[PDB]
């Protein structure tokens, strides 16, 4: 079992370059096609390129040719894709993959692929979420959370009282807004019946900006 | 190559057949059998299902298979199981050792009774008013199949701007649970008698409603 | 008459598998074209540096025909400037091809119930095939440390694969025979004429 | 109309590096191998070994694997042969060449040949030859370039007198040897002196050859 | 890694018919083949002669013929004229081997003008001088035969030597028969190594030696 492991994925700023690796395991990656695929957040698979076992040739899908470079090195079993002039829609998961048979091959598929390495193209600042109690209302349960907003970059994490109460809790997935900043929001359903004598905190940490945040969610009147 | 249109979804019961398409340009899977298809589970790598249009690589169930008809493949999956809940993507030579893959179909198996969502709207929290910020939180959960929509109305009329709405995300109990939000100044809060979250499923429609001054 | 002996060719019992091509040099006799329409029913016909219907004026070196079977929608591989699996790996006609790829519908002789897994081709290769180039090996590739033994398996690739034709195949994936016929044109005496 | 159309000559020192051409026309370039041969000066054809340019597939020689590298720039229809650092050995000349046809694998084209001369001005050694009609002479050894002219007696012995052709030796110096045939009677009273003059270093020697 | 051996020379006389042969052939039979004939003349590329084992091309006599026999391929000119004198190389082809081509060890042929003479062979010792300044040069010169082509070859003691040994091509003398020159250049020490030291010249088929002795 080949084991394919990218490496490199940062935040990066547009126009900037970045370069990606992909280590393989044990000693097959000489003997294969190698490619590049990725994924943007919720959307589809994207072909970028391949280069041939032994590195005679090299193809690049139109969107990123001119602008990455695909290379290898045999002798340290390790793939490369060079970004240059990034943009904020090359934001992806980047895999690498193998090609299903040895040598020149190319007709078949990846069968091997890496459990991806994450390049977010962006010129946000690194912020700290702004985080509000959503309140529960004034059947013998209610719904109560914290809206995490405006941080980047991913991830940001929610407990609720310090990781003592994890039952009825969903932590939403972010959103992307159009300022670059990312939202999200955590909520838990409680009996009502404990609405006023239980104390609920959300404990929203952020370790790209250094800043936690404990929201109390009290009952509104 | 353009991307290779597929259908944004199907489903299907367990031991069913589904059917998936993925076509293209007479320049790409109308030109060549070399037309592929993968499987991609949540967080997850794709997994490689079928390659020249109906061959299965090693380990892949019988149960998927392939047929094209010039500009357009298929894959085709008997016996349908829980596992094969997957977005799946296909892929064709586009020439010059050039792929370009299709945007993908989700597939969902049914597996558990149909759940209407319970939804709840939470009004912008007086400390966002007080840093002059609105959000209105319309947080969806506990409902299966794992696909809403949302409307939102002010007052009664559509309010397109300012939403954001999440995909579908399972929850521990395996139901589905999403968000939306209405982004707002504190002005546009207060000139409305009222806002709604209106979240259609299955084709039934559930409401609530929040007014600035109740 | 001594007429080329199209008829060993066209009308074999059996064809080759296309990594194994077979060649039949075709030197010194008299090269009746017409009589190709009864060795081959309702075939194709592509001519290339050469017209089809001015076959029977022409004179050459020598003439070379090559013989095997492939998919029908492989067919349009076998032609000058194509690349694909077949060409790369398999049969490689070159860009300055001077001849005649002639291909029919096959399935009533090489498709099986069970289906035909005599007839092989090429998977991959270290390079590809030069023109009229042809590859026979069988060894397994070995990618790993382990020695392969003649025993497929991980890391350890056999290089063919069998095509499997079935009579419920649709066209494209039925058997098709072709025959390349190649006419060679050197500064030197013609040994391969038309009738005239 | 085929043609293969080499670089022009190279004269270049030991340990210097090299590269030269072989250009394809009038025909497709891709799709032909293309041939090396090397023939040393006096010596026969040496097949280097050949490319294939529409993907630079190359096979070398077993006896030139790893001395040379044959490559191919298929955008301006041309192959190279380059050696990284020139020895003496590789003064020849070499040939590009392509079969005949796609059936006919015998080479039928040829470039027309690239002359390769690997090679300081010096003055001769002249040392005499002894005898055991006598046999005598005087070796010329070790000078650059040609020529040299030999005399016998200050040109009073003409009769018998064969100076022969110089060597070109692979280090790039000549050598070259002239002998008279004398009367053995004369060999205690005539002394023969051998006169080498070499202009290009202006070293005139007279070397005495007694028995 | 095989050699296809050719014999040194070969020489005729006008209109008469001579042969080459060509030792060493392997082909493979699962490949592709070829047996081809060359000819040169001085300053100017290799021509195509025989391809194919017994094909000629356009405008190749056809007093050139070409055949097969096992592993020998031979060469036969008939009507043998001046305009053939020229060194001839075989080669073969096969897909398969490594090397795939390979060429023939060369002939020379020798178109005879005037009767065949023997070489006359002077062999000089090093002299006393050339040793003090610690080089030795043995010189063998060659003169008087004709056709100008021979084959030198140094024994010391009746072995062999290969290294050091420089040879000149023919030329043409005043009485218009050929001389040639050949040195082996050798140390001081491998001198006085060995009993004794020979130059044999091989013209036409005979070989004709001279020996030198330290004293
Ligand atoms: C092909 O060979 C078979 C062998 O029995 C023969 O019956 C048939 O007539 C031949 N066809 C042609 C067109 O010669
Ligand atoms: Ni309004």
């Amino acid at each position: 079992e080949v084991q394919l492991v990218e490496s490199g994925g940062s935040v990066v700023q547009p126009g900037r370059a970045l370069r990606l690796s992909c280590a393989a395991s044990g000693i097959t990656f000489s003997s294969f096609g190698m490619y590049w695929v990725r994924q943007a957040p919720g959307k589809g698979l994207e072909w970028l390129g391949v280069i041939a076992y032994d590195g005679s040739n090299t193809y690049y899908a139109d969107s990123v040719k001119g602008r990455f470079t695909i290379s290898r090195d045999n002798s340290k079993n390790t793939l490369y894709l060079q970004m240059n002039s990034l943009r904020i829609e090359d934001t992806a998961v980047y895999y690498c993959a193998k090609d299903y048979y040895p040598l020149l091959s190319y007709y078949y598929g990846l069968d091997v692929w890496g459990q991806g390495t994450t390049v977010t193209v962006s010129s946000a600042s690194t912020k700290g979420p702004s985080v509000f109690p959503l309140a529960p209302s004034s059947g013998g349960t209610a719904a109560l959370g914290c809206l995490v907003k405006d941080y980047f970059p991913e991830p940001v994490t929610v407990s609720w009282n310090s990781g003592a109460l994890t039952s009825g809790v969903h932590t939403f997935p972010a959103v992307l807004q159009s300022s670059g900043l990312y939202s999200l929001s955590s909520v838990v359903t409680v009996p009502s019946s404990s609405l006023g004598t239980q104390t609920y905190i959300c404990n929203v940490n952020h370790k790209p900006s250094n800043t936690k945040v404990d929201k109390k969610v009290e009952p509104k009147s | 190559q353009s991307v290779l249109t597929q259908p944004r979804s199907v489903s299907g019961s367990p031991g069913q057949s589904v059917t998936i398409s993925c076509t293209g340009t007479s320049s790409d899977v109308g030109a060549y059998n070399y037309v592929s298809w993968y499987q991609q589970h949540p967080g997850k790598a794709p997994k490689f299902m079928i390659y020249d249009v109906d061959q299965r690589p090693s380990g892949v169930p019988d149960r998927f298979s392939g047929s094209k008809s010039g500009n357009t493949a298929s894959l085709i999956i008997s016996g349908l199981q829980a596992e094969d809940e997957a977005d799946y993507y296909c892929s064709s030579y586009a020439g010059s050792y050039i792929w370009v893959f299709g945007g993908g179909t989700q597939l969902t198996v049914l597996g558990q009774p149909k759940a209407a969502p319970s939804v709840t709207l939470f009004p912008p929290s007086s400390e966002e008013l007080q840093a002059n910020k609105a959000t209105l939180v319309c947080l969806i959960s506990d409902f299966y199949p794992g696909a809403v929509t949302v409307a939102w109305k002010a007052d009664s009329s559509p309010v397109k701007a300012g939403v954001e709405t999440t995909t579908p995300s399972k929850q521990s109990n395996n139901k589905y649970a999403a968000s939306s939000y209405l982004s707002l100044t504190p002005e546009q809060w207060k000139s409305h008698r009222s806002y709604s979250c209106q979240v259609t499923h299955e084709g039934s429609t559930v409401e609530k409603t929040v007014a600035p001054t109740e | 008459t001594n007429l080329c002996p199209f008829d060993e060719v066209f009308n074999a019992t059996t064809f080759a598998s296309v990594y194994a091509w077979n060649r039949k040099r075709i030197s010194n006799c008299v090269a009746d074209y017409s009589v190709l329409y009864n060795f081959a029913p309702f075939f194709a016909f592509k001519c290339y540096g050469v017209s089809p219907t001015k076959l029977n004026d022409l004179c050459f070196t020598n003439v070379y025909a090559d013989s095997f079977v492939i998919r029908g929608n492989e067919v349009s591989q076998i032609a000058p400037g194509q690349t694909g699996n077949i060409a790369d790996y398999n049969y490689k006609l070159p860009d300055d091809f001077t001849g005649c790829v002639i291909a029919w519908n096959s399935n009533k002789l090489d498709s099986t119930v069970g289906g035909n897994y005599n007839y092989r081709y090429r998977l991959f290769r270290k390079s590809k095939l030069k023109p009229f180039e042809r590859d026979i090996s069988t060894e397994i590739y070995q990618a790993g440390n382990k020695p392969c033994n003649g025993v497929a398996g991980v890391n350890c690739y056999f290089p063919l694969q069998s095509y499997g034709f079935r009579p419920t195949y649709g066209v494209g994936h039925q058997p098709y025979r072709v025959v390349v016929l190649s006419f060679e044109l050197l500064h030197a005496p013609a040994t391969v004429c038309g009738p005239k | 109309q085929v043609r293969l159309v080499q670089s022009g000559a190279e004269v270049k020192k030991s340990g210097e590096s090299l590269k030269i051409s072989c250009k394809g026309s009038g025909y497709s370039f891709t799709s032909y191998w293309i041939g090396w041969v090397r023939q040393m000066p006096g010596k026969g054809l040496e097949w280097m070994g050949i490319i294939y340019p529409g993907d630079s597939d190359t096979r070398y020689s077993p006896s030139f694997q790893g001395q040379v590298t044959i490559s191919a720039d298929k955008s301006i229809s041309t192959v190279y042969l380059q050696w990284s650092s020139l020895k003496a050995s590789d003064t020849a000349m070499y040939y590009c060449a392509r079969q005949w046809s796609h059936y006919t694998y015998d080479y039928y084209y040829w470039g027309q040949g690239t002359l390769v001369t690997i090679s300081s001005t010096k003055g001769p050694s002249v040392f005499p030859l002894a005898p055991s009609t006598a046999a005598l002479g005087c070796l010329v050894k070790d000078y650059f370039p040609e020529p040299v002219t030999v005399s016998w007696n200050s040109g009073a012995l003409t009769s018998g007198v064969h100076t022969f052709p110089a060597v070109l030796q692979s280090s790039g110096l000549y050598s070259l040897s002239s002998v008279v045939t004398v009367p053995s009677s004369s060999l205690g009273t005539q002394t023969y002196i051998c006169n080498v003059n070499h202009k290009p270093s202006n070293t005139k020697v007279d070397k005495k050859v007694e028995p």
